[PDB]
């Protein structure tokens, strides 16, 4: 404490760009350490201080602990022509395990090619496949020559077989089976045990999967029919490239994991050329503002790229990036693929009208790529990091006599956990507020769960002092708890997916503290001091009902219908702001990607931008259209966009615009 | 095979000569081991294992040539793959009466469930839907001329084909004169309408309109100067206003489904052109307009199957003819166009069509109304354990040769190994539907084809295979465009159909009631039985839409557009779901109809005609009864309940805890209906879990082949043959016990619309319209939801069934029933002693309700203690007789008998 406080190039250091380059020396020691014990150190402030570069200081301390260059070797391209001359056995076949949209079949066919040695190419999709293998791998090793079996992963049993049969002395010594396949957990572990495996990936960045885009599609497609078609499919493979690589910042950005594959580039493809061809009956060029722009965008906004998505505010977004880019505009010299990249720099659209000059520009793009290319905030990179280095711990830890750790575990456990709420509900009267429902049903649902845990807790703390027997559902239970994985049978709320033990009981601890606060104010005046309560909705197990039972309220009070109620969010600064008689304060919720004053978003570059107080107001609905000021933001549960609670409507700065909100990923959070 | 039909000689003469050899050689050999059974006798004959031999290969060899026959038979008709080979087999066989044919003809063809012929069943006059709907071939076929099954066959379904096109030529011959005016006449729209059938009337409907949006696009060409979009729209406005007066009034079933499918038609329609069109769009070649399904028709061109071209974006299909019968119509939803737009773009690209979503959204609905919009024949195959290669391999070349769609309900419930087989199939089809599309073989000369069963099958090029999911195997991912079906619209699709039904609030109702029912599935209690989905919906709806043309026929025999239809509405809801509500939930239901419908209140039915036989039957049975607040309103609430839903629909289901009035509630209403109507009624209870299932549906013999009723199969038989009349009776099949879904499989077929009990056998049983099969089970935890979904329900909770109730009924049967005249005195003078104690808030009221609270080694159950206190104080009056019977003189006297009850009344608790 009085270290960080005395410095005070410790707040620069803290907004450097590489912070793990320069550590400063902050620990105290009696005695000068090693330089490992240095790296250790230093890799400890890393994590207190910037976890994002906490993979870099691992690279660093690998490097002062195993030398320099130690992770070199894997830079560089993999020469697998020494792996298949030596260090592989003609017994052991060469497994090229691609991750689901790469092809391997590149590297070996190549390095066949300058190895002049012949491969029999074979595809394992058809039944007759299976007999043209084994005819192929029979004849290649009687002589010496090589064998290929691609995508491999679509018979399990048959790879099952072929590795029986492998196992068999192989008369010849050139000989070498290749195992072309994709990452599937359907692949036998036998096979995977008796081989190579190689791993291949695509390379990361905008450039690499646009070039790889422009290598795939034949340069027949591209140079034929009006000119326009070279530009066109420039836009295609530009638009395919940055929903790509959104795709790795997978809460923020895509929400969820979708596939967008190359199936739906080539569909995407056909479609153009379809389109091309019925509006251009000619092969001279057509006019820009003839190019049927409705079509495409309707066609890969709700067949392609579309088919896929489910939640409504990823389809918002490929709408934004498709109307975005698929325009009359895109063919002008003043076209931005991309804006505010870098602060001030941009991405000009290229000036060409054949496929050579768009390959070129793509060749030309600079290795400097920013998460703003994508239109993503440049702290989504930052977050990026920080998660996979979150990820390194948890593995290290799955990688890593226990009575007395679980007992003392147990013991501090039952300390943080709250005792016991009771009941203190049904009461006859004022059995009409449903909020008293509401919140009858979570104590209910709150307390059962609490003893739940309780007696489970105290039924593993008896059997580590080894006092009582120990049955099947307690054996389940604690081998879950010493590998770290939350009990199923606790499970009764919305959780998290991958969620710790320790993370779960202070969560629950938090949640049963929310619930005695609740049953006070309840007994304390009744179901009238329940309206005025500054409940958290990520306390809540159900925030949608909580949410539903305003509605009820605000509705029962005035003597309203439900369907003429919306939802009018007001943030207020003060934690406990006065409330009317339609608000009701919610705390808790955090915002990204911006930040509110005055209830006006501007657009911001930190995260989580928390939110003071939160005021939800059902208004009678006046039947009006909202004005283009405004923007219907998310409200998830957790920062795993999984789970949709309800929307908000804020009004925006003049300055911003609500499509830089949608393809930015700006959304609430209840935790 | 061979001797249960006639025409089987026919049509394979020389295999029954050889088989009539075979069965003469195997006669003669039996004889002569029955007159030695010995097995030692049997062994040492002359020759046996060698003519054994020589039967078994002769027999393999003449079953190879039967199989290669139906084989052929089904090349030469493909329709025939849809049926199994037993099913094959009686048709070929019982080809002279056509019978047994008919039970068939709802497997090959869509919507045709019968045919109609001559007197003497000489020619196929016509085809007949399962709703009663007829078709008349213009030129009708003759068996006679064409005698062999396939010829026939295919000259009816070919005829059928040319007539249902030239009944869409007449039909738009008179649309497109109905549509080119303002102002259209009812009379003749209804008889239009009652022509033709309801799929030509709706592809009428269609086709005139999109035709006349196509002129007013290309009269528009300039600009918006001289708009006849206005005229379309004012048009559709005309058309709807003349179909939502005519739904107001009484109208025959099938004419209300015709005009209800041209209401949803046409709203769907005034919905693209006032908006999807009339935003400035004056080109005919616009995206805004090419995006939706137009409808092109050239009656010039003589082939029947190129009349009609359906086109969807750069998607053109032409229009398969297919007779429908009268299927239900999807409200288009937007989520339904972005449907049909995916799947056409993925059949034009010849891939699949996988639309994945939760369960409950449409997406199986959405495949076949697309199918149906094409004129395609659908098949869904239903993937929860009702599966099998060997009906599915032969299915999918049936899906080839004819050129029909296939549709998996959840292709994910499918098995491991299974799921992997039928990827397998499905991949082997869909390449070659893509090889069907070659860029360099278009032109396709030499015909495309795929191995299944371990041949050659040519691939039609209409057909397709689309995999409704919940992810797709590694095989199909590059081969099945997905489409996310998630969320369908709910708010659209109730307020069209409350139009169709005559509403003129529909959008308020609808916008009330999917709230409603969004909240009734939160707010209310999670339970096995409750159903708030999209079917339920539809079926409230409907049901709503009944009890409004009710109320309106009941104020006419006594314009008329003042009525509450926000109470009708929730009368509906009421009716439907309040018998299914757990005691706890009732309030909460009404709750939320305050907070949704607030100040709309809600009557039940008196119903006073059978609430004095209820009166009656349970003052003659002990019972208690009363109405509404007072004791037992509850239970005659359930029974009325009971009632409504026994009107309503067959096969119910009496769901409450062990406690409830379940057999009794049953019990009054068959006294009171054959008491009130003058019907005899007959009840037979039937524990399923008391005997095996074999007993329960009977059981065919393995080697004999002779079929032995079950209990349930025989007591429907008798219900059937009425040797002694028991039809004008009401048979109540009562299902007392557990149920699970073992013994329910059979019962399935029954209790829905089929009400048809298919035997192992082969005989086929029908429901007569008198008997209902009633399920009085406890917990309904172990019943599959197809089963539930089948059957009525009504809940009765343990609070129906109060204690004072049970405490009244033991003393009226002690004061009336004598535990065997001096007998029933002293059972009068113990009841009047203790009555004190059975009050409401008595002696063994409050003890009970303390025992509950104690400790007990088995789950203390109500009926189970007070029954056991009844059986003692029944001992007490019974020592009390035995008393006075050793003291001839000087009996028991009244206080002394007081003092003894009042002390035996606390040993007894
Ligand atoms: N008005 C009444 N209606 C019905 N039962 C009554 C009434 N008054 C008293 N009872 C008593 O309540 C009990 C009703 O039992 P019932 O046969 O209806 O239960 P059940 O649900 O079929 O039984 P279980 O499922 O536990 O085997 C009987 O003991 C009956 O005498
Ligand atoms: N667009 C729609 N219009 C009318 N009814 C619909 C629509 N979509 C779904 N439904 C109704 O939903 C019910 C269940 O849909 P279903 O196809 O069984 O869902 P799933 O595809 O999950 O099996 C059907 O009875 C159908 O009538």
């Amino acid at each position: 404490i009085a270290k960080v406080q005395a410095d005070e190039q410790f707040g620069i250091w803290l907004d450097s760009s590489s912070p793990e380059q320069t550590v400063p020396y902050l620990w105290s020691e009696e005695t000068p350490a090693t330089p490992i014990g240095q790296a250790i150190h230093r890799l400890l402030l890393i994590q207190a201080f910037r976890p994002d570069r906490l993979l870099a200081m691992a690279h660093m301390f690998v490097s002062t602990n195993l030398g320099e260059s130690f992770m070199s070797i894997m830079e560089q391209p993999l020469d697998l022509t020494h792996i298949v001359g030596t260090e592989v056995k003609p017994n052991t076949p060469v497994l090229m395990c691609s991750v689901p949209g790469y092809d391997a079949s590149g590297h070996v066919e190549d390095l066949a090619a300058e190895q002049n040695t012949q491969i029999t190419s074979i595809a394992i999709g058809s039944a007759e496949g299976f007999n043209q293998a084994d005819k192929a791998i029979n004849t290649a090793v009687k002589s010496g020559r090589w064998v290929m079996l691609k995508n491999v992963h679509l018979a399990p049993g048959w790879l099952m077989q072929l590795e029986k049969k492998l196992h068999s002395l192989q008369p010849h010594a050139c000989f070498r089976l290749f195992l072309t396949m994709e990452i599937n957990p359907k692949v036998p572990v036998n096979l995977l045990r008796a081989g190579r495996i190689f791993v291949f990936e695509p390379p990361p960045g905008v450039k690499a999967n646009m070039l790889r885009t422009f290598s795939s599609i034949p340069v027949s497609r591209i140079c034929k029919s009006p000119n326009e078609r070279a530009r066109l499919y420039f836009l295609l493979a530009w638009f395919h490239a940055i929903i790509q690589e959104r795709l790795r910042y997978a809460p923020l950005g895509w929400s969820k994991k979708y596939e967008f594959g190359e199936s739906d580039l080539r569909s995407a493809c056909d479609t153009v050329d379809t389109w091309l061809d019925d509006t251009a009956k000619g092969r001279q060029n057509i006019s820009p503002d003839k190019i049927p722009w409705s079509a495409l965008k309707t066609l890969m906004a709700q067949s392609i790229y579309g088919g896929r998505v489910d939640n409504e505010f990823d389809q918002r977004l490929l709408n934004t990036f498709l109307e975005r880019l698929f325009t009359t505009r895109s063919f002008d010299s003043e076209f931005k693929l991309a804006c505010k990249v870098d602060g001030h720099k941009d991405i000009q659209m290229p000036d060409g009208i054949r496929r050579e000059e768009f390959v070129q520009w793509v060749e030309l793009l600079p290795d400097t790529q920013t998460p703003s290319w994508l239109g993503l905030p440049n702290n989504a990179e930052r977050v990026l990091l920080t998660t996979q280095g979150v990820d390194m711990i948890s593995k290290m830890l799955k990688m890593q006599a226990w009575m007395r750790t679980l007992h003392t575990t147990a013991s501090n456990w039952l300390h943080l956990i709250p005792q016991t709420l009771s009941h203190l509900k049904r009461t006859v009267e004022n059995i009409k507020d449903p909020l008293f429902r509401f919140f009858e049903r979570e104590v209910k649902m709150g307390a059962k769960l609490l003893q739940d845990v309780r007696q489970d807790l105290a039924d593993v703390v008896q059997v580590c002092e080894g006092k009582k027997k120990q049955t099947n559902y307690l054996r389940t239970l604690i081998n879950e708890l010493v590998k770290g994985i939350l009990p199923r049978s606790w499970s009764h709320y919305t959780v998290p997916a991958g969620m710790t033990v320790i993370q779960w009981v202070s969560d629950f601890s938090e949640r049963i503290k929310q619930l005695q606060n609740i049953s006070l104010a309840a007994a304390s005046g009744g179901a009238k001091e329940l309206k005025n309560i500054h409940v958290c909705l990520g306390g809540l197990f159900v925030p949608e009902a909580y949410i539903t039972a305003t509605r009820q309220y605000v509705a029962q009070a005035n003597s309203w219908s439900l369907e003429e109620l919306c939802l009018e969010v007001n943030v207020t600064t003060s934690q406990g702001a006065t409330l009317d008689a339609c608000s009701f304060g919610v705390t808790g919720l955090k915002l990204q990607g911006a930040t509110c004053n005055n209830n006006k978003l501007s657009l911001s570059n930190a995260i989580s931008t928390a939110l003071p107080l939160t005021q939800l107001r059902w208004v009678k609905q006046t039947n009006t259209e909202k004005k283009a000021s405004v923007v219907t933001l998310p409200v998830y549960l957790n920062f795993t966009r999984a789970d949709l609670i309800f929307t908000v409507d804020f009004e925006i700065a003049t300055k911003e615009d609500p499509r830089s909100f949608y393809e930015r990923g700006v959304a609430v959070l209840c935790t | 095979i061979f001797t249960g039909s006639a025409d089987i000689k026919h049509l394979l003469p020389v295999e029954t000569q050889r088989f009539q050899s075979i069965s003469t050689e195997f006669l003669a050999l039996m004889k002569k081991v029955s007159k030695s059974p010995l097995v030692m006798d049997v062994l040492n004959i002359q020759g046996v294992q060698r003519s054994l031999e020589r039967l078994a290969d002769l027999l393999g060899k003449i079953q190879k040539a039967l199989g290669e026959y139906l084989e052929r038979e089904r090349s030469s008709f493909p329709r025939f793959y849809f049926v199994g080979d037993e099913d094959l087999l009686e048709i070929i066989g019982n080809s002279k009466n056509v019978a047994k044919l008919q039970k068939h003809f709802k497997k090959m063809f869509a919507g045709v469930s019968s045919i109609i012929l001559n007197e003497d069943n000489s020619v196929v006059l016509g085809i007949s839907s399962r709703e009663g709907e007829e078709v008349m071939f213009k030129t009708p076929v003759s068996i006679t001329e064409h005698p062999k099954i396939n010829e026939w066959l295919t000259l009816v379904e070919k005829e059928m084909r040319v007539t249902l096109a030239k009944l869409l030529a007449e039909s738009v011959t008179e649309v497109e004169i109905f549509g080119k005016a303002t102002s259209i006449d009812p009379n003749t729209y209804i008889t239009w309408i009652d022509k033709y059938q309801a799929q030509l009337v709706v592809l009428s409907a269609q086709i005139a309109w999109s035709e006349n949006v196509e002129t007013a696009l290309s009269s528009m060409g300039g600009g918006g100067d001289a708009a006849p979009l206005h005229s379309v729209l004012s048009n559709v406005e005309v058309t709807l206003n003349v179909l939502a007066d005519s739904v107001l009034m009484e109208q025959p079933p099938l004419r209300r489904r015709k005009l209800e499918h041209l209401i949803t038609e046409l709203v769907h329609q005034r919905d693209v052109t006032r908006s999807l069109i009339k935003s400035k769009i004056d080109n005919a070649k616009s995206f805004e307009w090419l995006s939706q399904m137009r409808f092109y028709f050239d009656p010039k061109q003589t082939d029947v199957l190129q009349q009609l071209s359906i086109q969807m974006a750069n998607a053109k299909f032409n229009y398969g003819f297919e007779y429908l019968g009268v299927q239900d119509k999807l409200v288009q939803t937007p989520l339904t166009d972005r449907c049909y737009l995916t799947m056409t773009q993925a059949l034009e690209a010849r891939l699949g069509g996988s639309p994945f979503g939760p369960a409950g959204t449409g997406k199986t609905e959405s495949v076949k109304a697309l199918g149906h919009q094409l004129g395609r024949f659908v098949l869904v195959f239903n993937c929860d354990e009702t599966f099998d290669f060997q009906a599915m391999g032969r299915i999918f070349v049936g899906l080839c040769q004819v050129g029909a769609w296939g549709c998996f309900d959840e292709f994910n419930r499918l098995e491991e190994r299974m799921l992997s087989a039928v990827s397998q199939q499905v991949q082997c089809i869909q390449e070659a539907l893509r090889e069907h599309s070659n860029p360099n073989y278009d032109k396709t000369s030499a015909p495309i084809t795929c191995e299944l069963l371990n041949k050659q099958v040519k691939v039609s090029p209409d057909m397709a295979i689309f995999i409704t999911m919940n992810n797709l195997p590694d095989n199909l991912k590059k081969l099945f465009r997905s489409l996310a079906m998630t969320k369908p619209d709910r708010q659209l699709i109730a307020q069209v159909m409350l139009y169709s039904q005559g509403f003129r609030t529909a959008e308020v109702l609808a916008n009330k009631i999917v709230p409603f029912f969004k909240l009734c599935d939160e707010q209310l209690s999670s339970q096995s039985h409750y159903d708030f989905g999209l079917r339920a919906l539809k079926s409230v709806l409907v049901s709503a839409g009944n009890v409004k043309r009710e109320r309106i026929q009941k104020i006419k025999r006594e314009i008329a557009e003042n009525l509450p239809e926000q109470e009708i509405l929730i009368q509906s809801v009421c009716e439907t779901m309040v018998p299914k509500l757990v005691a706890e939930d009732i309030p909460l239901l009404f709750s939320l109809l305050s907070d949704v419908f607030p100040g709309v209140q809600y009557h039940r039915g008196e119903m006073t005609a059978l609430r004095e036989e209820l009166k009656k039957v349970c003052q003659e049975m002990y019972l208690t009864y009363g109405d509404g607040e007072e004791v037992g309103g509850m239970w005659v609430e359930k029974v009325l309940q009971l009632y409504q839903i026994t009107q309503i629909n067959h096969g119910l289901m009496m769901v409450g805890p062990s406690g409830s009035g379940k057999s009794m509630a049953w019990r009054v209403l068959l006294k009171a209906l054959e008491r009130l109507e003058g019907v005899e009624g007959v009840a037979h209870i039937i524990d399923p879990k008391a005997i095996s299932k074999d007993h329960l549906y009977g059981t065919l013999d393995p080697n004999t082949r002779e079929w032995t009723d079950g209990l349930f199969t025989h007591v429907l038989r008798k219900i059937i043959d009425s040797v002694r009349g028991e039809l004008q009776k009401r048979q109540w099949i009562v299902f007392d016990g557990d149920v699970d879904p073992e013994w329910v499989e059979n019962l399935n077929s029954v209790l829905d619309d089929n009400k048809l009990l298919t035997l192992p056998n082969g005989e086929r049983l029908s429901l007569p319209p008198n008997v209902r099969i009633m399920f009085e089970v406890q917990d309904l935890k172990y019943a599959t939801l197809a089963t539930v979904s089948r059957c009525g329900m009504v809940w009765f909770s343990e609070d129906v069934l109060s204690t004072d109730m049970i405490f009244n009924n033991f003393l009226a049967r002690l004061r009336s029933i004598p535990l065997d005249s001096p007998m029933l005195q002293i059972q009068r003078d113990a009841a009047t002693i203790m009555q004190p104690y059975f009050t409401s808030n008595g002696l063994v009221t409050k003890a009970l309700e303390h025992a509950f609270q104690l400790e007990h080694i088995m789950d203390l159950t109500r009926l189970r203690c007070l029954g056991s206190l009844f059986s003692m104080l029944h001992q007490a009056c019974r020592n009390v007789a035995q008393y006075n019977a050793n003291h001839p003189d000087f009996p028991m006297q009244i206080e002394q008998l007081e003092r003894y009850i009042q002390r035996y009344l606390v040993y007894a608790i």
